[PDB]
RNA sequence: AAUUGUUGAAAGGGAAGGGCAUUUGAUCA
RNA sequence: AAUACUGCCAGCUGGGACUGAGGACUGCGACGUAAGUCAAGGAUGCUGGCAAUGGUUAUAUGCCGCCCGUCUUGAAACA
RNA sequence: AAUAUGUAAGAAGUCCUUGUUACUUAAUUGAACGUGGACAUUUGAAUGAAGAGCUUUUAGUGGGCCAUUUUUGGUAAGCAG
RNA sequence: CCCUGAAAAUGGAUGGCGCUCAAGCGUGUUACCUAUACUCUACCGUCAGGGUUGAUAUGAUGCCCUGACGAGUAGGCAGGC
């Protein structure tokens, strides 16, 4: 009994249902797989950014 | 025929009208419906579909939310308007005066509000005082701070609190959690 | 409560055109055109039947 | 349908390396406008490397038989496809205009060598204006003088569905 | 059984082009690369390290991360109904620069120099881009340029 | 309370001052029509006598009405003909000619008819079948006064305005048509006038480009 | 109710039964 | 000059069929110098006949109409 | 080649000045994040959009077939793929 | 175009009757008939956009205005006997 194995019809259809959708950006990207000594450089200089704009405007 | 572009007669997905029977609520959605329809000002739409939200979907607002809010600056002479319930919270211990209005108010919160010189209105009061919203700052609680959320959205390398009954050790622990046993999640 | 049909109503259509009584009047949808005569060139004229 | 001539004169699009570009004149026989400018292009994009994107027409006009009085001998060469190959042939059609007489060489066609309209091209259409170099008998048989034949055997056209009195075919 | 690996069918895709074999020109390790630059991946057959997959072949990504000789690129693939996006790292050589955003870059500082010339008066800038109008009237002398009639020609059995 | 005779001395005061002025702007488009039509009349005339030929402007404005059903249809055609706003069956929208608008015609061409309108048929569509689009609904036109409060903003505020802005592409030629519904038109008086539809115009069909001819046919389906 | 006998009414050229509209017969505000 | 063909008329008019929805006024227009009128955000006036029309059912006529439920890509099947 | 296919066609942008870093550079030399300041008609190609985005739950589904075109096995098949 | 090539088993299929300057064959032009298709109108239901506590007067889940749509197995939801 043998029957059939792979069929792609319907599938573009079925997709297509619900819009192929792109994905949601946003201003701030993930900071995931970035160079870990550039990270941590960006921390740092973003305390001290901070601290700066702190003391100046209060 | 028409080559349909969108579905037919499809509904907005918004709730029109309280599912709840409270008959005061229901008189006072109709009292917001009255002055959103027949007014201008955003707050009376902003607070009539804000009624219509449910329980999870209206979490309580404390006392030092309330007092939070108001340190802003400026925000000192503004009435609290929350759509729901008021509770109240014992790890603060200065409350500032104020005008709060809400739908239910926790009896240790009206108590905390009456000491510290403030006083609790409905929204009907609120309404009378201030027909068109006029110094009113609406407060609105955590909705995703609720434990039945955090089972929400479960799935590899998520970390969304797996549905359990029991905590502790040998209790989804085992092979799929450490590296030791296969692989890690 | 019911659409009415210009160019078939001329009160609708005095409504929504008020120049169409001034239209009417001078009867501009029959104007005659300047009686001007120009004569092809012979170029044209035996392209036309240049077989 | 009814054909009329059209002569459309076309060129290439003006280019900034060769200004004024030539320009090409051809008569075709078609319904109408939009008819005899396909036709026009498809000819043009034949015998020339142009397109519709890349050219235009800069006039196109109906040509108006000179004499539509007058019966007239015409010679027309055509080039068919058949359901094997492609053959030329020369017929002489007699007719008093260009137009009718085209109308009828394409009916002819149709119907003897079943060849449609996207399989007739014309090539050419002339006049013999020399009652002599007629090469074919059944336009020759016509053209002799004092020409009288009857029409034996009239069909008359009834307009009630029975009648009363046996027909005759008299004429 | 059934074949499906990593360089899959990449026979005529992963292979140098003609008379452009041997080592790889002077000119791509001298590319600076900058975080949100966008560039093209084609790979290149003489490198076989950091080579980019048979999907992201020809593929354009945006940069987001900067190493020793390599960069991340995001590139959003379709799986499924919906696009995921995938970072993932190349080396340099199998990765180039993206002119339509240079182009873009020329259109914009020209944007500006306009906006600046012409609205220091202030009449029809215009800025923005039109398609290819139609064409508007012309008149045609056939001085010289007397039209030829043209006829279909015979058919004809050239061998 | 007896200011009702005041105000509707002031709203008959104001109508007719702008009576005034839409009959002002639709004197002048009658005569700017005519200057222009026998404008290019002249022109063909002085190019012919002085042995030259006249190439006329190609159309800016065409019109596209679908003569194909929504069932057997591939889904880009039918994507660009809901882009086109044409998803009923002899529904009919106006188009503004560029490249991108050739290109986009050329795919839908099997499933539509479209050719160079005339004013004469634009303002039978538009008195007849004219449909305007105010809060996603299709409020019938019968007075300026809706043409105006919708469109005011782009200088259009009468029929003839919208009439003027359809046949001559304008600055607000997008906008003025986005306004408009698609012309819902029945089937031709006449008939088609072929025997197969679903064949190209020099093929012998209504599927294809009819330039000109496109009048006749959408005045029959009017 | 299935089934059966009489009375009263209708139809019946190798089926009956139904829908779209009407004539005729019976009955009905 | 006329005529054929095409396109326009905010040119006129003859004949026939379907429809009468809305229910004191509200608006946009026209005629009328002005009263007032109108084919202008959905039909009224007059007159005639009866106090048969029409509802249910049976037969007849023109057309259409395969046996209910399930399995199946496929049912009415000789499943 | 055609068809099919990715990216860009702007305010999350551009430009001027200069604050931070434990990154880097011979070096205030580059990179990131910034503060202040300038550019709203025509916000930067056309068209469209009973609005778009996001979350929870779950019924049934996991045997298909046919039609145009491309095409495998087979001589062919209302054959299989 | 037609003819020989061209022979299968109950009695039968351009549906048949039948048709011969066809009612057969190719092409050209008009008129004519119709789908639950298209345009308008009347009614029902659904959805969307709104008005209506200035009342004795009640059902603001009530009333009214405008626009669009209405197929369907398994299945889901809602309103009702």
């Amino acid at each position: 009994a043998k029957s059939k194995n792979h069929t792609a019809h319907n599938q573009t259809r079925k997709a297509h249902r619900n819009g192929i959708k792109k994905p949601k950006t946003y201003k701030y990207p993930s900071l995931k797989g970035v160079d870990p000594k550039f990270r941590r450089n960006h921390k740092h200089a973003l305390h001290g950014t901070a601290k700066a704009l702190a003391a100046a405007k209060k | 025929g028409i080559d349909h572009t969108s579905k037919q007669h499809k509904r907005s997905g918004h709730r029109t009208a309280p599912k709840s029977d409270n008959v005061y609520l229901k008189l006072l959605v109709k009292l917001y419906t009255f002055l959103a329809r027949r007014t201008d000002a955003p707050f009376n739409k902003v607070v009539l579909k804000a009624l219509f939200l449910s329980k999870i979907n209206r979490p309580p607002v404390s006392v030092s939310r309330i007092a939070r809010a108001l340190k802003q600056e400026g925000a000192a002479n503004k009435t609290v308007v929350v759509v729901g319930t008021v509770t109240d919270d014992a790890r603060i211990f200065e409350f500032p005066k104020t005008t709060v209005a809400a739908l239910r108010f926790t009896a240790g919160a009206r108590a905390k509000i009456v000491k510290a010189g403030g006083e609790c209105i409905t929204l009907d009061q609120l309404a009378v005082r201030a027909p068109k919203g006029q110094n009113t700052l609406i407060l609105r609680g955590p909705r995703n701070s609720r434990e039945a959320v955090r089972h929400f959205g479960m799935g590899p390398h998520k970390g969304k609190a797996p549905r359990i009954l029991s905590t502790g050790r040998k209790f989804e622990r085992a092979r799929g959690r450490r590296r030791s046993k296969g692989f890690k999640v | 409560v019911l659409k009415k049909n210009p160019l078939k109503n001329k009160q609708v259509l005095l409504r929504l055109n008020p120049y169409a009584k001034v239209f009417a009047a001078e009867k501009l949808g029959s104007k005659k055109a300047e009686k001007t005569g120009t004569k092809p060139a012979a170029v044209f004229t035996e392209t036309l039947k240049h077989d | 349908a009814h054909f009329k001539e059209y002569q459309v004169i076309g060129r290439r699009l003006p280019t900034e390396s060769v200004p004024e570009p030539k320009l090409f004149r051809m008569r075709i026989f078609a319904s109408n406008e939009v008819i005899a400018k396909s036709r026009y292009w498809y000819f043009l994009q034949k015998l020339h490397k142009v397109k519709k994107a890349s050219g235009e027409i800069v006039s196109i006009n109906q040509i108006n038989e000179a004499h539509p009085t007058k019966v007239k001998n015409f010679g027309v060469w055509v080039r068919y496809d058949s359901r094997s190959g492609t053959h030329n042939m020369y017929k002489e059609i007699r007719d008093v205009s260009r137009v009718a007489a085209v109308e009828t060489l394409y009916q002819d066609m149709a119907a003897r060598h079943r060849a449609r309209f996207r399989s007739i091209h014309i090539l050419k259409v002339a006049e013999i204006e020399k009652t002599a170099d007629v090469k074919r008998q059944y336009v020759k048989q016509f053209l002799t003088k004092d020409l009288k034949f009857p029409l034996p055997h009239r069909v008359q056209k009834s307009t009630k569905t029975f009648s009363y009195k046996r027909p005759s075919t008299f004429y | 059984g059934k074949s499906h690996g990593y360089r899959s069918r990449t026979r005529y895709m992963f292979q140098r082009d003609f008379r452009k074999h041997g080592a790889v020109h002077l000119s791509t390790y001298l590319k600076v690369y900058k975080v949100g630059d966008i560039v093209d991946i084609k790979a290149n057959g003489s490198i076989q390290k950091g080579m980019p997959h048979k999907f992201y072949q020809g593929k354009t990504g945006v940069v987001y991360n900067v190493t020793k000789s390599s960069v991340g690129v995001i590139i959003n693939k379709m799986v499924g109904n919906r696009y995921l996006e995938k970072r993932l790292n190349l080396r340099v050589e199998h990765i180039k620069h993206s002119k339509c955003r240079q182009e873009f870059l020329e259109r914009v500082k020209a944007n500006a120099a306009k906006r600046a010339e012409a609205k220091a008066q202030g009449v029809a800038v215009q800025l923005k881009r039109q398609p290819a109008q139609p064409r508007e009237s012309r008149i045609v002398s056939t001085e010289g340029n007397v039209p030829q009639t043209l006829a279909p020609v015979p058919y004809e059995t050239f061998i | 309370a007896e200011q009702v005779a005041a105000e509707r001395a002031a709203r008959k005061a104001a109508n007719k001052e702008k009576r005034a002025i839409i009959l002002e702007r639709n004197a002048a488009y009658q005569k700017e029509y005519e200057t222009a039509e026998r404008n290019i009349i002249q022109a063909k005339r002085d190019a012919k006598a002085a042995g030259s030929y006249y190439v006329e402007a190609q159309h800016k404005l065409v019109f596209v009405v679908r003569i194909k059903g929504i069932n057997k249809i591939p889904p880009k055609p039918r994507k660009v003909l809901q882009l086109l706003r044409l998803t009923r069956i002899n529904s009919g929208t106006f188009v503004k000619v560029t490249k991108a608008t050739l290109e986009l015609l050329k795919l839908i061409e099997p499933y539509v008819a479209y050719g160079y309108p005339s004013y004469s048929t634009i303002r039978q569509l538009v008195y007849k079948r004219g449909f305007g689009k105010i809060n996603k609904q299709r409020v019938p036109l019968s007075d300026n006064a809706i043409i105006e409060a919708n469109l005011g903003k782009y200088g259009i505020l009468s029929i003839d305005d919208l009439i003027h802005e359809i046949i001559t592409v304008g600055p607000h030629f997008k906008q003025a048509n986005n306004f408009l519904w698609p012309f819902k038109l029945s089937n031709p008086s006449g008939g088609w006038g072929v025997p197969r539809k679903f064949k190209h115009f020099i093929q012998g069909g209504s599927f294809g480009n009819r330039e000109e001819f496109i009048n006749k046919l959408v005045k029959s389906m009017n």
